[PDB]
């Protein structure tokens, strides 16, 4: 989430839950928004924030 | 759907009037509803029903939970069939069994042995051990995933294995799996040799 | 591997039984 938060142009951390209802699982959620990227063109210092 | 626990709880409870329940009758419909998961209202009341018809041959005065329990089995796996004759092959498959089930309660991260019997039910079946349902899981109130937090847990006890401060890693704790299932050929070999080793200890080696 | 629908059905499972006796919205992710 720290990653994602400072990470420029990413997207924005909707939930993070460690074992939310004493469920072994771990997560960290991404609004899934409609505008910006889709898909028009994947910039490579887009690609390596991502990694 | 298929009727859950609380169904369940319910139809018994409307389908066991009119019929004699041994001592209080509010266990055996707790046992008897935790015993058949997955069954049918008409299911529930078809085994209420030949309860009833027994009880007559058996000239019991009332129905109770040993024979209820034979029921339930009864109508999902057909007949109770009979032990294996004994032998020198069955003492074998005993002591393969008892290793087995040594290393499986020295197994740390595993969850309790409830019991291990060598007469089983069914046709392709023999020795089993099994473990702890939900139905055991419930009473000492335990996670589900216990299994999967016995990893990271410290300080404890689990059947006859301990753990104590240094907690098991996944690799640990998966690798520690391969003992009970080389355990079968172990005690072959340790006990008669390598022309001890038989057909019977041959499965959990292919998985390993 | 067992996923997260199969482990939520478990935790289901007991629930129910501890309904029975002494008497979540995740499925999305």
């Amino acid at each position: 989430a720290l990653l994602a938060y400072i990470t420029p142009d990413y997207e924005e951390i909707a939930r993070v839950s460690v074992c939310p209802l004493n469920v072994l699982t771990g997560f960290t959620l991404f609004v899934e928004d409609e505008d910006k990227n889709v898909n028009a063109i994947l910039t490579r210092s887009e690609l390596e924030g991502r990694m | 759907p298929q009727p859950g626990p609380s169904a369940r709880m319910a139809i018994l409870r409307y389908h066991a009037k009119g019929k004699p329940l041994e001592g209080d009758g509010q266990r055996l419909l707790l046992k008897t509803a935790e015993a058949t998961q997955g069954w049918s209202a008409a299911a529930l009341a078809n085994l209420m029903n030949e309860a009833a018809i027994l009880t007559v041959r058996r000239n019991v005065p009332a129905i109770s939970l040993p024979m209820v329990l034979e029921l339930v089995e009864g109508l999902n796996w057909g007949e109770q069939a009979p032990r294996i004759p004994d032998s020198e092959a069955k003492d074998r498959l005993a002591l393969i069994t008892a290793a087995k089930a040594v290393a499986f309660a020295l197994t740390p991260g595993l969850e309790p042995i409830k019991s291990v019997t060598m007469w089983s039910g069914r046709r392709g079946l023999g020795p089993s051990v099994d473990f702890i349902a939900m139905e055991d899981k419930a009473a000492m109130d335990m996670h589900p995933e216990e299994t999967e937090l016995m990893g990271w847990r410290t300080n404890f006890k689990t059947n006859a294995a301990v753990v104590g401060d240094e907690p098991l890693g996944e690799f640990a704790h998966v690798a520690g799996l391969l003992v009970p299932l080389y355990a079968g050929r172990a005690a072959e070999v340790a006990l008669f040799g390598k022309d001890g080793a038989s057909l019977a200890t041959a499965q959990p080696l292919a998985d390993c | 591997q067992i996923t997260l629908l199969e482990k939520l059905q478990y935790h289901m499972q007991l629930r129910s039984i501890k309904q029975l006796n002494a008497t979540d919205t995740l499925m999305s992710l």
